[PDB]
């Protein structure tokens, strides 16, 4: 008790060291020598110990390479208003452009609020590591109905995910991966040496494989991870970047249908571990800089990629995440946003625009039940639309922006509190117009050629439910330079992520929604200022009047039901639909904004609906009548005009 | 170059020694006995050093334990309790487990 001394023997000499754990227990909290001494079978007869070790996988080809960690967190700026995460001031303490950062000491303690067990009591682990208990956070996963599960257990120093499968019988197979700075790896119990367990090693980073030979076998049949690249990328890559690299990897699997048919393959399993590493990276970042200060721009960006990540992880798999959200950072972000000209965010700069919407997503939860957050997301979008012709550059800096904003918009839509419904309905309208044949077309092109990940598109929130397996294949680019086979996958992928990112209730808000009987035959709805048009293949909509295009090439007919004053009458229109009158009156050059609060809808005689446009302002109308948006010298394509009134007309002048 | 080695046996259905009564621990070298990382747990009985009880333990396991405690509380130790770790770790890695597969474990 208290005092204990051991004797050694270096070279021909007897060394004498005395270890008084009595004094140590005072200066240390979690150090309970009594337990650890028992954990390690001191009287484990020579023979029995051996098998307790040989029944453990051996990282035969323990390989490593040069991988110096990249520069992540920037050095706090000038008068950066450094705030505590534990408690936010009853008022504001910043502006919008003012420098700011958060204290690590509190932020970390808030993230890793939960306490746990990095090392469970399962047979495999209990043989190698010493029962450990510290603040952590994990990522729960369950596929094939609890027949397979993954756990992203991580602490401020190291991550340790574990795989768990079950054969038809009570057979339980487990294999885990341990990532983190070599110096931080847990304590090994019996005759174990990390080298014979490490798979990849850097100058200070390691990747350990803890599992039994019996298990490694059942796993090697469907899980052969590329430890090499999987390790490097997990080391040499900024937190924010790694987060998206994973987010994209998932989007791919989503388009592969792996979100309804969760394939138990190397790829799917690999992404899982990386998903937790993405979260670990962020936590390990705030850790390295203890008692330091992380720039708010860094968090708004890093923590953003995590929020977006957590959602897809949940929508796809019934996975859960806890131990990485700090109510502090949320209150701060929330307050900061509440102090900015939201309705004028679009007139701001690009870099500032992202940061704005970016953090707007992070703080949406903790506060902003009456803050004009959705408004800002609209303003920024509005600007984007006005500057172009219903299509955003495939890889523009702003494209990334609209993606960040959509999140704070979707979240809003999912709710049942009709707040800013009019301001929100607009967002849908715009995005819908943006989901033009040009857009949907280019997106596919990129998907096939593998240039575009397909992470975001204004369609995901648009009210264009016209694109189907076949219809989508129509907008696809017709070129021999594109593998007809590859194209199909793209079309399929897009259709997939579209059915997951977009829900049927995304429109339970729109006033006119309540007016559609056979809503399944609805091509697309156009929310206007004083009215709302419903394009469908059924004359069941109970609007104010019924319009029908001259084309009958399609399977069914092309109807146009306008709900005046967003309130519908009882019963559909009388027999015989009203025919769309043809007009050639209007002249190209236009002084004022004639078709202002109106919208344009072009459809191909053979295929479905092509592109739709909402002329926001004067500048837009000009960039349409001047450009070659029109092509009356094509009998196949027609151009319709929906006005503030339930009237519709074709153009050809 | 050390002390007598032994034949480590488990104590089935009885009771063991705790840290509470032990205070001396003798360790061996990667060549003294025969590759076997052995340790001796010495603890005085009754009052002081009258009759000393000395039983065998598994070196590797013991050493690992100590190596762990030292690391788990680095924030509260300097002097010997810091060099002891680095030297104790090198010792731990001086033994070869995989050799015991073919080696006779009843040599003592």
């Amino acid at each position: 008790l208290s005092e204990v001394k051991l004797h050694l023997d270096i070279e021909g000499h007897a060394s004498h060291y005395t270890i008084p754990w009595t004094e140590l227990m005072a200066k240390v909290p979690g150090l309970s020598p009594e337990a650890l001494w028992r954990e390690a079978n001191v009287t484990e007869d020579l023979a029995s110990m051996l098998n307790r070790y040989k029944l453990i996988y051996k990282t035969s080809g323990t390989l490593g390479i040069a991988l110096a960690e990249p520069v992540d967190i920037p050095a706090v700026s000038e008068g950066s208003m450094q705030v505590d995460a534990s408690k936010v001031h009853p008022g504001v303490i910043s502006g919008l452009n003012s420098p700011a950062c958060m204290l690590s000491a509190p932020l970390e303690k808030q993230l890793f609020y939960y306490i746990g067990t990095m090392l469970p009591n399962t047979r495999p682990h209990s043989y190698v590591f010493y029962q450990l208990r510290c603040h952590l956070s994990y990522v729960a996963l369950s596929i094939n109905g609890d027949k397979f599960q993954y756990t992203g257990a991580m602490t401020s120093k190291f991550l340790m995910g574990t795989y768990k499968r079950v054969t038809e019988k009570g057979d339980e197979h487990v294999l885990s991966l341990v990532f983190g700075k070599t110096k931080d790896l847990p304590d090994l119990r019996g005759p174990f040496s990390y080298p014979s367990l490490t798979s990849a090693q850097s100058g200070d980073y390691s990747l350990v494989i803890v599992t039994t030979f019996v298990h490694y076998a059942n796993f090697h049949n469907y899980f052969v991870p590329n430890l090499k690249d999987m390790f490097s990328r997990a080391v040499t890559m900024t937190a924010a970047s790694y987060a998206r690299y994973v987010l994209q990897k998932l989007v791919l699997l989503e388009m592969k249908g792996g979100c309804r048919e969760p394939e138990l393959d190397t790829e799917t399993l690999t992404t899982m571990f990386e998903v937790s590493v993405a979260f670990f990276k962020v936590g390990h970042a705030v850790g390295e800089t203890g008692n330091g200060c992380v720039d708010l721009r860094w968090l708004a960006k890093s923590f953003f990629e995590l929020t977006v990540l957590k959602d897809i992880i949940g929508i796809c798999y019934g996975a859960t995440v806890k131990g990485m959200q700090s109510y502090g950072l949320e209150r701060l972000a929330a307050m900061l946003m509440a102090t900015v000209k939201m309705e004028e965010l679009g007139h701001l700069t690009t870099e500032k625009q992202e940061y704005a919407l970016r953090l707007a997503t992070v703080g949406y939860p903790k506060a902003g039940v009456y803050s004009g957050l959705i408004g800002g997301a609209t303003s920024v979008l509005l600007s984007a639309y006005n500057r172009h012709p219903l299509f955003q550059p495939l890889h523009t800096v702003m494209r990334e922006t609209l993606f960040i904003g959509s999140h704070v918009v979707l979240r809003e839509l999912r709710l049942n509190v009709t707040t800013q419904g009019p301001n929100l309905a607009l967002y849908q309208l715009l995005s819908t117009a943006l989901c033009s044949a040009l857009e949907i077309g280019e997106v596919l092109r990129g998907l096939a050629l593998g240039t575009e990940s397909g992470l975001f598109s204004p369609c995901y929130l648009s009210l264009r439910f016209d694109l189907t397996r076949d219809k989508l294949l129509s907008m696809a680019p017709q070129e021999a330079t594109l593998d007809q086979a590859a194209v199909s996958n793209a079309v399929d992928g897009f259709l997939g992520r579209l059915s997951l990112e977009r829900e049927d209730r995304d429109a339970w808000h729109l006033p006119a929604y309540k007016c559609v009987d056979r809503l399944d035959k609805v091509l697309m709805i156009i929310p206007l200022i004083n009215v709302t048009f419903i394009i469908s293949s059924d004359r069941e909509v109970r609007g104010s009047a019924l319009y029908e295009a001259s084309t009958t090439y399609l399977s069914s007919s092309l109807f146009l039901s306008p709900v005046i004053m967003n309130k519908c009458s009882q019963g559909a229109v009388a027999g015989e639909p009203r025919q769309i009158p043809k007009i050639q009156n209007f002249t190209r050059t236009q002084k004022s904004c004639i078709f202002c609060g109106f919208a344009l809808l072009s459809y191909d005689e053979k295929e479905g609906l092509e592109t739709t446009t909402y002329i926001t302002s004067q500048e837009v109308q000009n960039s349409i009548l001047s450009s070659n948006y029109f092509d009356f010298d094509n009998l196949h394509v027609h151009y319709l005009l929906l006005t503030t009134n339930g009237t519709v007309m074709e153009i050809a002048g | 170059w050390a002390y007598p080695c032994c034949h480590v046996t488990q104590l089935r259905a009885q009771h063991l020694l705790a840290l509470e009564n032990i205070s001396d621990i003798y360790l061996v070298s990667n060549q003294t006995c025969d590759g076997f990382s052995l340790a001796s747990l010495n603890s005085p009985k009754n009052g002081s050093n009258q009759l000393v009880i000395s039983r065998c333990a598994n070196g590797l396991n013991v050493v690992s334990f100590f190596i762990s405690i030292l690391k788990r509380s680095s924030s509260a130790l300097t002097g010997h309790l810091r060099e002891l770790l680095t030297t104790l770790e090198t010792l731990y890695g001086s033994f070869s487990v995989e050799d015991l597969f073919g080696a006779n474990l009843n040599r003592y």
